[PDB]
């Protein structure tokens, strides 16, 4: 008998101040009892478990569904935290094309790795005997229990430790490690590849690890985590979108999820009109009708999901390119590719929740997102094609009060183009009329006034019902814009309005702000000045709107 | 050669912090570096029984193409117990010149307490989550940890004892992996003395604090004023009245009476000139009752002025500035705002280390996502400060210009 290489155990402790689980064993039917006796008998014969004396105080409930089921929930609540490296999963668009690829799923994953002996006593459980007229049969685990908290991390770490030297000795092949599965790839000939696979499973056999003996049970195309993996290409598993005349919140959540999942390879997927209905959630039962925008949106989603689309694999020798398009209503879509018309992958970006915003900022955010994603997937930043002129970006970042940056990029002309809709003057305008504006509202009656006086003698005061100070101060500026020429100076005392306009939104949730924007767009030159209120500054007339 | 026992603060578990994605070259750099460090016993691979993780990335210091490894020990530092205290050398900021040295390599000789090592765990990440990240823990004193210089204080004292006994006029301070050396010599004599000190440290960044000072509030001097000019002046004086007690603006505001054009020239009255003069005299004096509190956090605010110019203020209580300045230095950063801001934050932090011996909390004029995405690409410093993000444009911008 050739000795299998020893696998060193990982020391495990319970959370501090906690003791091993003591839980009452559930009453079982005689049938279930017999079944569990047989199963645990064969397991004891296989060395997976062992009979223990009465000494062990700890116990775990076992069930029968025959297949046994040890409910380690309490022990999991009492077991220490582990390092889980499973955050994130390999994205198909990140893989490099290989001439030959093999998938190996190790049988008896957790039952092949030994458990730290000093912890085994906490994995104790008992089988109820017939009629409970004899002491129940006591067992403890000797290997990693299925359903235990620490099994995946320990198994994976062990697997890595075993795999390291073979990988070191074989640079001409690449091995990816994922749970109970290994993925080997190479650009070698098919015979040499199969040979090296045999070598690998031999090397694994030395430590006592079993891989499929037959022609490996999985051959292309591979169905894995919602993905379809083909030799020259990748895509997603076919879409299922339920159609019902009555929709619930949970159904909307599922639909949104599936659409988002589909959007990584299918370009043009939109999910705004369906996500707007998820306000006032946490009630999973409800009936929410759809607007024409939402119905047309879902119809367009069915229009795109009509025919299959494939992404390609990654080639390090070619540049990485991301191209962005504006979709409207804070929606953005992007394609990542190397060769034209052959996308590595796709995606979308939705603007955050805010009162005001402009296109350039959203574009910047989209670039940041795509950048992070690309660093995750290919380990590099792609070159960008953006629907914005060099001059526009130049003006923006040079005059923006915040610091801002975009990596290497070039202008692609594919309308709608992102532009700066208006620009304020840095200095007062000569020959332009000077509008001193002001607004004020009564806190109680919600009645207010907004208006202006100018250097040429032009005046106006408008009375307003149901309004606030900020609203009147915005309204005043709006009035000034309405009744003035192509060039105008405007003096205000509102830090609020000045703050809003200095943020340079091209769009807002407040109709008044939007109308002010629309007024700014029609203007040639606008200088917006600010003064302190109630300082007795001439021309600034709080008394004209306080009446 | 003897490990000193180190614990954490009561009721605080070790740091668990997400490792952020790294580019391929940074990952390869870290693999090479950590392999070499592993061969030298400085670090060791660890198993899954270690839940704790601290972030790590790669940089390139000044005048060097060699990749350096940097560990973000912030969370561990704030979770590490307080180490007790050497009073800050208030004469260090009063010296003519100060040179900063990297004494980090000296920390790798001293072993780290065995029971504490599991808290200094970090992970070299993989591209596309293809393989599990390489996990390490430190065996010796890690650079970036606040406990390392505190432990090495005795050793450093014993090493720098002869040099101190040699030149009593040279102030020596220590912060993290950096050693600050203040003197009043000549730049040549300075550099030679620094070579002497570094070879003295071998066998075992010119910064001039006098050229930097605080800054006053200045008002324009004009022969002719416009309505716009006077409006801006009144605005700035009104702002400054939050800092200086005796500021009054009624006589100047009296000039703006009526609705005039912004470009119209207004002759000053004698009362207005008098008031303006009084305001000048007031502004020429320092600020009343401005003190430093070691128990309070230092706050730094930075404004982008444009054309590579940046202004900043260090304070604790609002309108009580401890320091003000203007970073306008241009090196290779012409086309990049984030690089400028990063270098500015670094310089301000350094100044703060020299003056008070602790780093300030920043308020950056940048979106969180942008900064978070790009700041590590331009960061040459060994330490890291705390920061937050101001999303609303301040009006005081041109009031600090
Ligand atoms: C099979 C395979 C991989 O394969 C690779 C393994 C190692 C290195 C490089 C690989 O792929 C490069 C790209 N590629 C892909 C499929 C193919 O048929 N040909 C090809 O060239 C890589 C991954 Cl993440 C897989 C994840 C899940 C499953 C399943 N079930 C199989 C996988
Ligand atoms: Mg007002």
């Amino acid at each position: 008998m050739v000795p299998i290489s020893p696998i060193e155990t990982v020391p495990v402790k319970l959370k501090p101040g906690m003791d091993g689980p003591k839980v009452k064993q559930w009453p079982l039917t005689e049938e279930k009892i017999k079944a569990l006796v047989e199963i645990c008998t064969e397991m004891e014969k296989e060395g997976k478990i062992s009979k223990i004396g009465p000494e062990n105080p700890y116990n775990t409930p076992v069930f029968a569904i025959w297949r046994k089921l040890v409910d380690f929930r309490e022990l999991n609540k009492r077991t220490q935290d582990f390092w889980e490296v499973q955050l994130g999963i390999p994205h198909p668009a990140g893989l490099k094309k290989k001439k030959s690829v093999t998938v190996l799923d190790v049988g008896d994953a957790y039952f092949s790795v030994p458990l730290d002996e000093d912890f085994r006593k906490y994995t104790a459980f008992t089988i109820p005997s017939i009629n409970n007229e004899t002491p129940g049969i006591r067992y403890q685990y000797n290997v990693l229990p299925q359903g235990w908290k620490g099994s995946p991390a320990i198994f994976q770490s062990s697997m890595t430790k075993i795999l390291e030297p073979f990988a070191a000795q074989n640079p001409d092949i690449v091995i990816y490690q994922y749970m109970d599965d290994l993925y080997v790839g190479s650009d070698l000939e098919i015979g040499q590849h199969r040979t090296k696979i045999e070598e690998l499973r031999q090397h694994l056999l030395r430590w006592g690890l079993t891989t499929p003996d037959k022609k490996h049970q999985k051959e292309p195309p591979f169905l894995w985590m919602g993905y379809e993996l083909h030799p020259d290409k990748w895509t997603v598993q076919p879409i299922v979108l339920p159609e019902k005349d009555s929709w619930t919140v949970n159904d909307i959540q599922k639909l949104v999820g599936k659409l988002n999942w589909a959007s990584q390879i299918y370009p043009g997927i939109k999910v705004r009109q369906l996500s707007k209905l998820l306000r006032g959630t946490k009630a999973l039962t409800e009936v929410i009708p759809l607007t024409e925008e939402a119905e047309l949106e879902l119809a367009e989603n069915r229009e795109i999901l009509k025919e299959p689309v494939h992404g390609v694999y990654y080639d390090p020798s070619k540049d990485l390119i991301a191209e962005i398009q504006k979709q409207g209503q804070g929606q953005w879509t992007y394609q990542i590719y190397q060769e034209p018309f052959k996308n590595l992958k796709t995606g979308k970006y939705a603007r955050m929740r805010g009162a005001h915003t402009n296109d350039v900022k959203q574009l910047t955010e989209a670039v940041q997102k795509i950048t992070t994603e690309s660093i995750v997937i290919w380990g590099k930043t792609p070159k960008f094609k953006l629907p914005i002129q060099k001059e526009t970006w130049e003006t923006w970042w040079t005059e923006y009060w915040q610091a801002t940056w975009i990596p290497e990029w070039e202008f692609v002309n594919t309308p709608p183009l992102v532009k700066l809709w208006y620009q304020l003057e840095k200095e007062p305008i000569v020959g332009a009329e000077t509008f001193y504006v002001d607004g004020a509202a009564n806190r109680e009656t919600k009645l207010g006034k907004a208006g202006y006086v100018t250097n040429k003698g032009r005046q106006k005061v408008v009375p307003l019902t149901n309004t606030t100070n900020q609203k009147t101060e915005l309204q005043a500026i709006y009035l000034a814009l309405q009744d003035s020429g192509l060039e105008v100076n405007i003096v205000t005392d509102s830090q609020y309005a000045l703050g809003i306009i200095q943020a340079q939104p091209d769009k807002s949730e407040s109709e008044l702000v939007n109308q002010i924007i629309e007024q700014l767009i029609k203007k040639e030159k606008v200088y917006l000045a600010w003064v302190p209120a109630h300082k007795g500054i001439g021309g600034n007339e709080q008394v004209d709107k306080l009446v | 050669i003897e490990t000193v026992p180190v614990k954490l603060k009561p009721g605080m578990d070790g740091p668990k912090v997400k490792q952020w994605p790294l580019t391929e070259e940074k990952i390869k750099a870290l693999v090479e570096i950590c392999t070499e460090m592993e061969k030298e016993g400085k670090i060791s691979k660890i198993g899954p029984e270690n839940p704790y993780n601290t972030p790590v990335f790669a940089i390139k210091k000044k005048d060097s193409t060699k990749w350096r490894k940097l560990v973000d020990f912030r969370e561990l530092n704030k979770r590490t117990q307080d180490f007790w205290g050497i009073p800050h050398p208030a004469g260090l900021k009063k010296k003519k010149s100060v040179t900063v040295l990297d004494v980090g390599d000296a920390y790798f000789s001293v072993p780290l307490d065995e029971d504490f090592r599991k808290y200094t765990a970090f992970t070299i990440p993989s591209i596309n989550n293809e393989t599990p990240g390489i996990r390490y823990q430190y065996n010796v004193l890690p650079q970036g940890w606040k406990g390392s210089p505190a432990i090495f204080q005795s050793s450093m004292t014993k090493i720098l004892e002869p040099f101190k006994k040699q030149n009593p006029d040279i102030v020596i301070y220590q912060y993290m992996d950096d050693l600050y050396v203040g003197s009043d010599l000549e730049i040549g004599q300075h550099r030679t003395k620094i070579e002497e000190l570094r070879q003295h440290l071998l066998r075992w960044y010119e910064l001039h604090p006098d050229k930097w000072t605080v800054q006053p509030i200045v008002l324009p001097e004009k022969d002719s004023w416009t309505v716009n000019d006077i409006q801006k002046l009144v605005g700035k004086l009104n702002w400054a009245s939050q800092i200086y007690p005796g500021i009054k603006v009624r006589q100047l505001s009296k000039l703006l009476r009526g609705t005039k054009a912004l470009t119209e020239v207004i002759p000053l009255t004698e009362e207005a000139e008098l008031e303006l003069a009084e305001n000048r005299e007031i502004l020429k004096e320092p600020v009343h009752g401005v003190y430093y509190d070691p128990s309070k956090d230092l706050i730094a605010e930075i404004q982008k002025q444009g054309q590579g110019q940046w202004t900043y203020q260090i304070y604790q209580e609002p309108f009580k500035n401890l320091k003000t300045g203007k970073y306008a230095r241009m090196r290779g950063a012409h086309t990049n705002d984030v690089k400028q801001l990063t270098e500015a934050v670094q310089k301000i932090t350094t100044e703060s280390i020299v003056i008070w011996g602790k780093t300030p909390k920043f308020k950056l004029p940048i979106q969180k996502e942008t900064w978070e995405t790009w700041w590590t690409e331009y960061w040459q410093a060994t330490w890291i400060p705390e920061w937050e993000f101001v999303n609303t444009p301040p009006l005081v911008k041109l009031w600090y210009q």
